[PDB]
């Protein structure tokens, strides 16, 4: 397969950050909760700690968010017994700068911003798909892991070679993976 | 009657791994204890399969549960209790169960299908002339039971400043029909529901899910 | 379920003149071998042993004889290690009466005859189906041990209530129950 240097570069120096800069053992001691899912990180403790990893992350907030999971799932799944089936997420204080609204441009996608507003109106609260589970209704195969972005997006095609079927499939919502929801 | 009533207190004081298992596995649960309560009624009388063929089993008394802002994703497929007012009520409606088929190029009679609350019922084939359709319902010989749909908001008096109230919908069957009325504060014992047809969004927008909670006692 | 009393009493019979009367544990004793199949089993015992037995075999061969078979095999079972997958059968040598070719009738059907006659042509030996498997090709629910009797049967009706499909099945020949077969 194919892997990512930067990732895997990024996965290594933040369990560093986690187990050598300690409060976030004390915060992972109460993410054993089943309310608790996300872990609070000061970002001048990433100042301090490495300038570099600092200046990747911030560079590559989108790409590198999801293996900073994964490197706080190991770290809580070494400390204590949790069961697999729960994620868990990465926050982030202490930016020293802001940007306004209209200063927001295309060329910032991706990157980690931090901006004021003023709230308006708050949506009720809903589950949501992650990861997916698919079967064929032709050949009766099971397609697993189906990444949904921020769409419902159905899988590309059939991993049986012969079937090559893209448009009809059913959805076992009991495999499924789930998040909570709220739109402000 | 046609409905009986069990507390949880007693359940776990007698047989605790019922009393375990039960949050967490609804409706098999229910539809045993029905059968198991339908079997000792049917010992103690021999009459009902003349009146009644089948007995409910309600849970009355349970340890609270938490209001309507805290039902998440942890709560799905489980049992809880809630507080409430309620705001609307649909009437009573004639639901299917155990539907008869007519078939159309023949006339046969399928045999009854038990209709489950979460997808319709579609017959694959005519037994005789091996016909793929269409069907239609036979009115005459099919059986019917009530349904009633409720929608329930938070008491204003327990909502904190600067927030505003939630709702959610509710669905009574059987004996539980008209047993509210609009603007009563009630207390239900239901089913965190989300495997019904239609319960995801799809034309357009994030893959969100709608829940829904099935009732099966209510407290006044 | 539905039981079969004459059959019972002749299986319970039938233990007994196999337990009792032993040449025919010296015979399963030699069953054990791959080749073997058959147990030889002389008629003027069946005679000697029980009359009313044999008169309630001559009168039901066809109706009691697959539930001797399985005597025979809880017998060699019980006295021997032998593969659930193997079948045994069981036959019957010193009839004490003849019958003609025309003499055979439609009252005779079913029951145990001995005739003479003079072989003219012998076919070529082929594997043969007892006991099929079928797959329902629209539901995919697996039917099993359909007995095929003399005509490759098909399963009457689905067992799922609602599929109710008698036209379109597959056969999955591994799981199926096989026997030799010769014609002369
Ligand atoms: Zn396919
Ligand atoms: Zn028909
Ligand atoms: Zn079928």
């Amino acid at each position: 397969e194919v892997r990512d240097e930067v990732a895997e570069k990024c996965q290594k120096l933040f369990l560093d950050f986690l187990e050598e800069f300690i409060k976030y053992l004390q915060l992972a001691e109460e993410l054993i909760r089943p309310e608790r899912n996300t872990l609070v990180v000061s970002f001048v403790d990433l100042e301090q700690f490495n300038q570099q990893l600092s200046t990747t992350i911030q560079e590559e907030f989108y790409r590198v968010y999801p293996y900073l999971c994964r490197a706080l799932k190991t770290f809580v799944k070494d400390r204590k017994e949790i069961p697999l089936a729960k994620d868990f997420y990465v926050a982030f204080q202490d930016l020293p700068t802001r940007h306004k609204i209209r200063e927001l441009t295309s060329s910032r996608i991706g990157l980690l911003t931090r901006i004021s507003g003023q709230v308006v109106r708050t949506h009720p609260v809903h589950p949501e798909l992650v990861s997916g589970t698919f079967l064929c209704l032709d050949c009766q195969t099971v397609i697993r892991d189906v990444e949904q972005q921020f769409k419902y997006t159905q899988p590309n095609i059939c991993r049986n070679p012969v079937c090559a079927n893209r448009r009809r499939f059913l959805l076992d919502t009991n495999k499924s993976r789930f998040v909570d929801f709220q739109k402000v | 009657r046609e409905s009986l009533v069990v507390n949880y207190e007693d359940l776990a004081a007698r047989e605790h791994v019922l009393a375990y298992f039960l949050p967490e596995a609804p409706a098999e649960l229910l539809q045993i204890f029905d059968e198991a309560a339908l079997e000792v009624v049917l010992a103690m009388y021999p009459k009902y399969d003349r009146i009644t063929n089948h007995i409910h089993v309600r849970i009355s008394h349970l340890p609270l549960v938490e209001e309507l802002r805290s039902l998440r994703q942890l709560h799905l497929n489980q049992l809880i209790r809630t507080s409430g007012v309620v705001t609307s009520c649909t009437g009573v409606l004639p639901q299917l169960s155990m539907v008869k088929y007519n078939c159309n190029k023949c006339n046969f009679v399928l045999g009854p299908f038990c209709q489950s609350q979460n997808q319709e019922v579609k017959p694959g084939s005519c037994p005789e002339c091996q016909s793929a359709g269409p069907f239609e319902v036979n009115m005459e010989e099919t059986i019917y039971q009530n349904y009633q749909r409720i929608r329930i908001q938070e008491s204003p008096g327990k909502v904190a400043a600067g927030r505003l109230p939630r709702s959610k919908d509710a669905i009574l069957l059987a004996d539980l029909v008209d047993s509210c009325k609009p603007g009563d504060e009630i207390e239900l014992t239901g089913i965190y529901h989300n495997n019904y047809d239609g319960s995801l969004n799809t034309a357009n927008g994030f893959p969100v899910f709608a829940t829904v909670i099935l009732a099966n006692h209510v407290a006044k």
